[PDB]
């Protein structure tokens, strides 16, 4: 578990979170 | 998206938490960690057992083992011991937080007079860098015998 | 001008605390607001 | 060339190709200027006998507590102030004792510098005017020894001597070496360690700027030490330390890794243990790679000592007399060659 | 949608059509109508090696930035085989940490590179920009943003 959370590699890179409307008119 | 959420505000949250507290009273923080471990991600914690480590280190380092000896080491280092990595526990490491004990138990043996009487905390101190088999890993009987 | 004190336009007073609720600092009334409004209408009107 | 960061240095190399020295300059990696310090007290008394054995040296070296290095280097107190009021300082601010504060002899290498000398030494067995003569010869020699250091001739900080009993100095000394050989010895029983420049890091930024300088911070072995908002603007500020030697790039690293705009200072701050021991054998880096967490000590002062010229290791037998360096071997208290 | 707009008014300069002043209303009508063929970006850090000085140092450096071009070389005369075991090239001398980016053999090009020729020193920096747009349109001009962290009067606090 610490060598993937201080690996480079493995820590990962970040995305921002969802749309709760785009996902309730993509459902639509 | 909600591992990446979680590890940015909770680990930077538990980050500011662990600068803010003081080092000698890990129990809160203990609980924090015991309670949101469930949930945690593998690099979050990570991110805050290094984060521990460091500040457990700089007390180790900053702490006169002959004069400040009110707060006492190993029972500073008891809380996060189970929680601790490997690198900083083993006693046969160069750096660390048990090198560091070790070092300055030396160091205390060194310069101890006998009329002040034994180092607190050397005890379980020898206990955690005791190691269960293994002559040449052993950092404990040869560092008290030659002190 | 400068600090916690106000300017009462009708007595024409400086008070530490306001005589009506809302009423403006003596720097902000006095400073802040007319640079802001030369800033704005230079900024936003016509030329005439 | 030691200067003080990249933008510096990158100016310097610029006006030394383009405009003072006019022609094409092979420049070397970057690399920081260390430092030397102790960790624990010496356990052995160690004396040294000159070559015409006519006077002996015996002393003792151990850590310095923690402010009086950058108190002296601030100029809380001077080796021009008055005796009393030196010993006075140190009695009241560190719980010194008033005999070793008005002993204290020396400040190293320069007025300000962080490496003090006292004598430990009675009267009743040293005669001062012989001690006063000698005292200027160890005054001056200890100053030129302690600009070198054992382990990578570079400058020692946070030290502590003890010049013990029992040495007796007849007249007349020009040699030099010797007392700095058992200086150096000295730091070797004092088991000595290397110490690194530390950047204070402080950017501003937007909030993915400050999760990208976590992050970033933990690849380089910096961290955060604060973190907060600006206020009145929508921008954060960060402040955290890092290593030179690591810092070297990470300007340009997080600012073309941020997806906002992270601007950032990189500032001296202070000197810090690097991890590692630096005289555990044990310890093998492989080159063209990077250190392990614990040969990082030993990694760079090899390499310093490989780059500056000086010997494979550090050598006991050349930094000691021969027969007290037989019975130390033979007590065992050295390691094994 | 004239061909040549605003001829005849006080506008332009002439029939000749070379010199235009356009009011603010027309103006802000103008940039909207045009949003589909403006830039968004409004900091100039935006371009950090990522513009002409920075390309042309690249270039003269050999390398490529990401996302940028790539050209023959300027010299193509260094090897390290010809830079053989002289002095400088002990990797039992150099200490490795983490490795140095091309983009930081770029920014700082005199510091990281052993002969930099013709290589250009772009800008360094600029203030950041903390200018937002603001999406609600009853909002008016002067307004503490939700975006702005705020100000309090303990966070100011004159203590002595």
């Amino acid at each position: 578990d610490l060598y993937e959370g201080r690996g480079p590699d493995d820590i990962p890179r970040m995305k921002p979170l969802p749309k709760l409307g785009d996902v309730l008119q993509r459902i639509r | 998206p909600y591992e990446t959420m979680m590890y940015e505000l909770w680990l930077r949250t538990v980050a500011a938490s662990v600068r803010e507290w003081d080092v000698r009273e890990p129990e809160p923080l203990i609980a924090v960690l015991e309670a949101w471990d469930a949930l945690l991600p593998g690099f979050v914690r990570a991110q805050l057992l290094r984060d521990v480590v460091r500040k457990l280190e700089e007390a180790v380092e900053k702490w006169q083992p002959r004069k400040h000896t009110h707060n006492l080491p190993h029972r500073w280092i008891f809380p996060w011991l189970p929680y601790l990595p490997a690198s900083h526990l083993d006693a046969k490491a160069a750096t660390g937080l048990v090198a560091d004990v070790r070092r300055k138990f030396r160091t205390l043996i060194d310069a101890w007079d006998f009329s002040r009487g034994v180092i607190p905390g050397l005890k379980h101190w020898k206990q955690v860098l005791w190691p269960e088999h293994g002559r040449s890993s052993d950092y404990w009987t040869p560092l008290m015998m030659n002190h | 001008l400068w600090g916690d004190v106000y300017f009462n336009p009708k007595k024409r007073t400086f008070t530490r605390k306001p005589i009506e609720e809302g009423a403006k600092r003596s720097f902000v009334n006095f400073v802040m607001e007319p640079i802001y409004k030369l800033y704005s209408h230079t900024i936003s009107e016509g030329p005439e | 060339i030691l200067g003080t960061g990249e933008l510096y240095m990158d100016c310097v190399l610029h006006d030394l190709r383009k405009l003072y020295a006019d022609m094409e300059v092979r420049v070397s990696d970057p690399v920081v200027r260390f430092c030397e310090t102790v960790q624990d007290m010496s356990a052995t008394k160690c004396y040294a006998i000159t070559p015409n054995k006519k006077n002996t040296i015996t002393m003792a070296a151990e850590p310095l507590d923690d402010g009086i290095a950058q108190d002296i280097e601030s100029g809380a107190v001077k080796i021009k102030d008055p005796p009393r009021k030196v010993a006075k300082f140190f009695e009241e601010k560190y719980g010194w004792d008033k005999l070793a504060a008005r002993s204290i002899w020396a400040f190293g290498p320069d007025e300000m510098g962080p490496n003090i000398l006292q004598d430990d030494t009675l009267p009743t067995e040293v005669d001062k005017k012989r001690l006063a003569t000698v005292k200027e010869s160890i005054r001056q020699g200890f100053a030129w020894a302690t600009r070198e250091g054992p382990l990578c001739e570079e400058p020692i900080r946070n030290t502590k001597f003890r010049l013990i009993d029992v040495s007796l100095f007849p007249w007349w000394w020009p040699n030099y070496s010797d007392r700095s050989t058992c200086l150096l010895f000295l730091f070797l029983d004092g088991l000595p360690r290397l110490m690194e420049p530390m950047y204070s890091v402080s950017m501003t930024g937007p909030q993915s700027s400050v999760s990208m300088v976590y992050n970033i911070l933990s690849r380089r072995r910096g961290h955060v030490l604060s973190d907060g908002p600006i206020a009145g603007t929508p921008l954060y500020r960060v402040n955290g330390l890092i290593p030179v030697i690591d810092s070297f790039g990470f300007e340009t690293d997080l600012r073309i890794n941020t997806p906002g705009q992270a601007m950032v200072s990189l500032v001296f701050d202070r000197w810090s243990i690097v991890p590692g021991d630096p005289l555990d054998r044990e310890q093998v880096t492989r080159p063209l790679q990077m250190a392990t967490a614990q040969a990082t000590a030993r990694d760079f002062v090899l390499k310093t000592r490989r780059r500056k010229g000086l010997s494979e290791d550090v050598t006991v037998a050349k930094f000691l007399e021969p027969e007290f360096y037989q019975s130390l071997l033979e007590s065992g208290t050295l390691g094994e060659p | 949608y004239d061909h040549q707009p605003l001829i005849d008014t006080p506008h332009v300069n002439g029939p000749s059509y070379k010199r235009w002043n356009l009011t603010l209303p027309q103006m802000a009508n103008l940039y909207r109508l045009s949003e589909p063929l403006v830039s968004d970006v409004v900091d100039p850090n935006y371009f950090y090696l990522f513009e002409l000085k920075s390309f042309l140092t690249a270039k003269a450096l050999n390398v490529a930035l990401p996302g940028g071009p790539r050209f023959e070389p300027l010299y193509k005369d260094i090897d390290p085989n010809d830079e053989d075991f002289g002095e400088f090239n002990a990797m039992d001398r150099i200490i490795f940490r983490n490795p140095i980016r091309t983009e930081t053999r770029v920014a700082y090009p005199y510091l990281y590179n052993s002969r930099p020729r013709s290589v250009h020193l772009s800008w360094h920096s600029y203030p950041q920009i903390v200018y937002t747009k603001t999406e609600d349109p009853e909002l008016p001009a002067f307004y503490f943003d939700t975006s702005i962290n705020p100000i309090s009067s303990r966070a100011v606090a004159p203590k002595n």
